[PDB]
């Protein structure tokens, strides 16, 4: 119930690390009064507002480890967003991002990035995006990705990768290189063929996940899906399969 | 007097291996999954029990999906992932949750019921035919 002045001023004297301003109809963070003096907060929630942009002032909030802009209307981020040296959790889902800013992968600490439900594609990603090697959870579901960059293989600490409901015509073979991968959601795309190198992953355990429904798979994979998870990885490690892949890529 | 072992519940006549308030026999101060004892090796307590090194991890070694340090104390298990009781929360408004709250699996993240209500109808319609 408190107004935007009491939540700014009480988090400075009572010394609260965690500000919540979720669902407060803010259109603009410079209107939140003295918000950017709060240079010792570690968590800033602004989901469910009406933000159209994040201002360069985000950079003074030096010690943010959690920054949640979920379900706003942001068309653009400031390059300063990558200077948050303590930042680990960044949530940008349900926004209107079709681009990311210069040097976004410069985040030295980031561990969970969530870009779900935007207008992102491969061209939206800046060049240094995969210097984000601290990342272990990357959610890109509901976007317009037609190809995933080969450099996905450099996110070696990745345990979770969601590409649900994108436009992917193919998986990059480098996904085999993500040893620590636990969850892989690729439901909803235009995949017809898994890359054989993906068999290097064992996602058949119970604390692991591999969803892939609603994809125009080729009939021999479709039928290993009916049989269960492990029967697809077996069949893609297959050598009968390998002769399929190469004669498919050229067809 | 003579102290009384904590396992066989007989009194001890030889070496009295004091540990965890109770007194023990040399061969009965053991690990709680594999049977064998320590014999002077070091113990790892947990709520009255004790384990060796290479088993103490396999149980009490779940790691908090939020803060990534290994969970000491109560272990919230949900959605094929694990949380510290104070780390578990809504993934979209970061207010704290318990397994007794109503929440929704969204790409295996927890979403509080109030937050799910604000999702685009396009999206909610499609997720009810997924998993
Ligand atoms: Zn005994
Ligand atoms: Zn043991
Ligand atoms: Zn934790
Ligand atoms: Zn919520």
């Amino acid at each position: 119930s408190k107004s935007l002045k009491k939540l700014v001023e009480e988090s400075r004297e009572k010394n609260q690390p965690e500000v919540d301003m979720s669902d407060r109809g803010i259109s603009n963070m410079l209107d939140v009064n003295g918000l950017f003096t709060l240079s010792h907060i570690t968590q800033l929630v602004l989901s469910h507002n009406k933000l159209t942009m994040v201002p360069p002032n985000i950079a003074e909030l030096k010690n943010l480890e959690v920054l949640n802009f979920f379900n706003n209307q942001i068309e653009e981020l400031p390059t300063q967003i990558s200077s948050l040296q303590k930042l680990k959790h960044l949530n940008l889902g349900m926004n209107r991002l079709n681009t990311l800013p210069r040097g976004f992968g410069s985040l030295p600490a980031l561990e969970v990035l969530d870009l779900t439900y935007n207008n992102l594609s491969e061209n939206s990603l800046p060049g240094n995006f995969f210097y984000l090697t601290t990342l272990r959870a990357l959610y890109l579901s509901d976007n317009d990705f037609e190809i995933l960059p080969p450099d996905i293989g450099k996110l070696t600490k990745l345990q979770i990768l969601s590409l649900r409901d994108n436009d992917l015509i193919s998986l990059p073979k480098e996904i085999g290189e993500l040893t620590q991968l636990k969850e892989l959601h690729i439901q909803g795309n235009r995949l017809t063929v898994l890359p054989p190198e993906l068999g290097n992953l064992d996602l058949t355990g119970q604390k692991q996940v591999f969803k892939a429904e609603n994809n125009p798979w080729v009939t021999p994979i479709a039928d290993q899906f009916q049989l269960g998870v492990s029967h697809v990885f077996e069949y893609i490690r297959s050598e009968t399969y390998k002769y399929l892949y190469g004669r498919h890529m050229q067809a | 007097g003579v102290p009384i072992c904590g396992a066989c519940r007989r009194p001890i006549e030889g070496r009295v291996v004091n540990a965890m308030g109770k007194q023990w026999h040399v061969e009965h101060f053991v690990c709680a999954k594999c049977e064998k004892p320590f014999l002077g090796h070091r113990h790892y307590e947990r709520k009255g029990l004790a384990y060796c090194e290479t088993h103490y991890n396999q149980l009490f070694g779940d790691v908090c999906f939020h803060c990534n340090r290994v969970i000491e104390g109560d272990v919230v298990s949900a959605l094929n992932k694990a949380w510290c009781v104070n780390c578990f929360a809504c993934s979209t408004c970061n207010t704290k949750l318990t397994l007794k709250n109503k929440f929704v699996e969204f790409d295996m993240k927890p979403v509080c019921k109030k937050c799910y209500e604000k999702f685009p109808l396009e999206l909610k319609k499609r997720l009810k035919k997924l998993a």
